[PDB]
């Protein structure tokens, strides 16, 4: 399932992640950013062209 | 064309993108930082903890099985063991058949505790760098102070083994698979799942049952409390309560004679065997799927009475296993009444546990003995206990029946996200009240996260203060049954059957 | 004892805790957030920006080398190339030795335009995911437009086509390594390290020189100024640049008269050949450290003088060669005053270049070549230009000698820190002036570190507007040496002899 933060109005209080974590890492924006770059230029990729063959 | 991908195109792009560390310590606090810089303006409102908890213990009370009359398992289990005994042991024998039953039960809370104080002794050799709970964690839900282990190794060596050699010296049989099956659950660490930062499920006992032999009106064992988790308690206090435990047996005449019966009975290849600890001796944390299922679908019965209880409209209601001769025709009798969590006043939360339970399991094909392993620490209740007088604080259930142990609690054990970020220990049954107050509902949010960590942890029945409504089984279901209170009691009559079994002299 | 290591103990630990993603793509805005969450009260007081540096191109213009009369260099050589030519081309020719020499420094100005726009057409083939400065920054260095090379490829590939069959159609000696050291610099892509996310170094034209033939005095070879960075021209800039180059050589009789005798002295295999340029046709960045060496060693002289310049108290300083048949016998002049930066004030960061040079090089042994080649780039003022006037905004200076071609300005292409983080364009001489306001000392600091990206920079020479002082050379010096405007001066005379240079008849 999608992990969830839950918002207390009551509380005005936040809850973190809620989900049952197995083998996890902390991500940054910058990370998260590279990976983005990395997926984008290789779904907009043509490998039909002469581009490195 | 060359069609080939853009990830075999440039390897090292995807290989340099994706190296990221895994495998973080748990027994530790982590900060995960802000994504947007500006947001330490919202106070609470960003949550940037990760707390993972390590240790959920759980805490039983061995039972002999719901006794109302003669009838009762533990009762034919007495006759026949002490037919076996008596046409074995050719002589003149003097105590009876619940006697020899009675010292039966008392050996086994002997032997329970000498497993708990060896667990405390082998815990605390447990190192791992991925896991920083071990050992304190574990120390700390078993109720010693961990650092009197540290620093007094020699003296804790040598009272357990004095304890095996004082409690190892009474025989007891090993064809009955009830000491076994307590030796399983209460020497044995536990994972949640096979990997290295798994969490640990640990058995404390909260009670023992203490012999007390008086008068002339037969024996009455009584409960004997056992230090809870939080509690700093030394090698000192361990050793009164071992000497608690056996003021009315190490040396004493009638519990000789029964031993030496029990011994020439069931030879010496056929009795328990207490396990020899030294600086050697650490248990490793196992992964088991039977112990799991039963922690699953465990349900918590409360907290035990005693005489010093002060239970309001309930008199009498203290457990105790009773063998008076002039009454029930001098049976074994233990009925106790559930639902008591140390407090006089109501506790509602036990209202959410007057539904049918729901027995839940892996896979799509269950074995019998699956079924009724999954079901060992269950208990249902069937009808509510009778107020003895004009008003009444608690509120008191009585069961269909019961195993061979019922659980009295869980203690969950985590870190702090404030500093010092020291341990938490947060004991709770399978019911769970959240009143009306602000920091009630992100408290209580932050222990359900903590549970839903624990793969097969029981099964929680929340209820909330304004809305004076319960909420079901929160746990997720693969292949769920709704069980009732007639088939769990035949479950609980044939399994408590099966642990007092003995074999025939031929 | 055991002896074996915690990290050989727990290797996967060890493994674990140090996977980091490295080799992060330069061209690219990277924020690094904070660590002290709460530091967003400090406006400007936490720097969390990381911007890297990938072009920095080297303005040129190429020169003959200081003439003052008959006797220097390039009349010397001017000398030997027309014994040669004519010496092998029997019959009467018109031609002096100055205009067949004249002829030959248009012929360079000639191949230096095509290698600039073939380099224009080869760079624009360049990708790479590690380095997204390929290929739009390096063309905004040269001074087009990126997208009118793009759209308009075909058109682009048969202009820079039509240049090497029209300027390829004059004779130059391919024996002069004039030819082949313009050639060398100019349409070369150098990376400052050999790694993948090195920074690129270019050389681009400041000016070209434009022949003018008038009247009866002789010729004038007068500047034509190329696209400076981030002025976004398109293909029909470059083709009337291209057209003003060749509007007096294109169809010509004399000049087809010289080019004929220069054909028939030196071999069709003698010659110069420029290379065709198609859609497979690319240069890649290479390492090389005879580069680097010059780039390191390199002085910009500043501004080429135009007829459009207006310096106050500096009538008639613009710079030109010329072949005045009454004037000096006849001789090539060119003696340039240098220090002028595009306005009419005085510019105080040029008395930081009137101390004596330093000559840096790495290793510790240095041969010969590599020492003249390091100074190639090199040029120091020796004395002061005299003002004829009574005010004189500029102050200009006279150098003792100068090589092959002088540096005229750096320019430095990187990303900006401010959304939406497009390119920025600085353009700066070795010497930097940084007057007394808020927002020059940390965008000075922000050059400086961007310099710093570079491994063989140009060697810098800071100067304060409130402090009146000059700090000598920025620069990192592992094995250097003092020059002073003698030993340079040798060293000039020395490679402009060796670059015009023809063999004999026999």
């Amino acid at each position: 399932a999608p992990q969830l933060y839950l918002t207390y109005g009551i509380a005005q209080e936040s809850f973190g992640p809620f989900a049952q974590l197995n083998d996890w890492t902390i991500l940054t924006g910058e990370t998260l950013a590279r990976m983005h770059e990395v997926c984008v230029t290789s779904m907009f990729d043509v490998p039909q062209m002469g581009f490195n063959k | 064309r060359n069609d080939v991908a853009w990830y075999a195109r440039y390897p090292h792009i995807l290989e340099e993108a994706t190296r990221l560390p895994f495998a973080y310590p748990i027994g530790q606090y982590y900060d995960t930082g802000y994504s947007v810089a500006s947001a330490t303006e919202w106070s609470k409102y960003v949550d940037t903890s990760l707390t993972i908890p390590g240790v959920m213990c759980v805490n039983f009370t061995p039972t002999p099985g719901e006794s109302y009359n003669k009838n009762s398992p533990i009762n034919i289990a007495a006759q026949n063991v002490y037919t076996y005994v008596r046409h074995m042991n050719s002589g003149h024998a003097n105590y009876e058949q619940a006697d020899l039953m009675m010292y039966l039960l008392a050996m086994d809370s002997l032997y329970i505790f000498h497993s708990y104080v060896r667990k405390i002794l082998a815990i605390s050799k447990l190192y791992t760098p991925v896991n920083k709970y071990f050992p304190r964690a574990l120390l700390v839900a078993l109720g010693v102070d961990p650092e009197d282990v540290f620093a007094n190794q020699a003296q804790w060596e040598y009272f357990v083994n004095m304890v095996a050699y004082r409690a190892g010296a009474f025989a007891a049989p090993a064809s009955m698979t009830y000491y076994e099956r307590h030796a399983w659950m209460s020497n044995g660490l536990y994972v949640d799942q096979d990997v290295t930062r798994a969490q640990i499920y640990m058995f404390k006992p909260t009670m023992l049952w203490k012999y007390e032999n008086l008068g002339t009106t037969g024996t009455k064992l009584v409960p004997l409390m056992m230090p809870k988790a939080g509690d700093n308690r030394k090698l000192v206090d361990f050793q009164v309560l071992f000497n608690n435990l056996v003021s009315t047996m190490l040396g004493d005449e009638d519990f000789g004679i029964m031993s030496g019966d029990v011994f020439k009975a069931f030879g010496a290849d056929g009795l328990v065997k207490l396990l020899a600890v030294d600086s050697t001796t650490m248990t490793l944390p196992t992964y088991d799927p039977l112990i799991l299922a039963q922690i699953h679908s465990a349900r918590a019965v409360g907290a035990p009475i005693l005489e010093t209880s002060t239970l309001t409209g309930f008199p009498g209601r203290q457990w105790q296993i009773t063998q008076n001769p002039d009454v029930n025709n001098g049976a074994i009798i233990f009925h106790p009444s559930f639902g008591y969590d140390g407090q006089d006043h109501e506790e509602l939360s036990f209202r959410a546990m007057c539904s049918n339970m729901i027995l839940n399991l892996p896979g799509e094909a269950h074995s019998a003995e699956m079924i009724i392993e999954a079901t060992r620490l269950a208990t249902m209740f069937q009808v509510k206990a009778v107020p003895a007088g004009d008003t009444s604080k608690p509120v008191l259930y009585l069961p269909n029946g019961f195993g061979t142990e019922v659980v009295n609690d869980y203690t969950m054990i985590s870190v702090d996200k404030a500093t010092p970020h020291d341990l938490t220990i947060h004991t709770f049954f399978n019911n769970i009240l959240v009143p009306n107050a602000k920091e009630n509902y992100v408290a209580n949010l932050e222990l359900l996260n903590n549970i839903i960590q624990f793969d097969w942890a029981p099964q929680l029945y929340l209820t909330y203060g304004i809305a004076q409504e319960s909420f079901g089984p929160f746990a997720q279901l693969n292949d769920w049954t709704i069980l009732t209170g007639e088939t769990l009691a035949r479950m609980h009559e044939v399994c408590v059957t099966s642990m007092f079994d003995v074999p025939q002299m031929g």
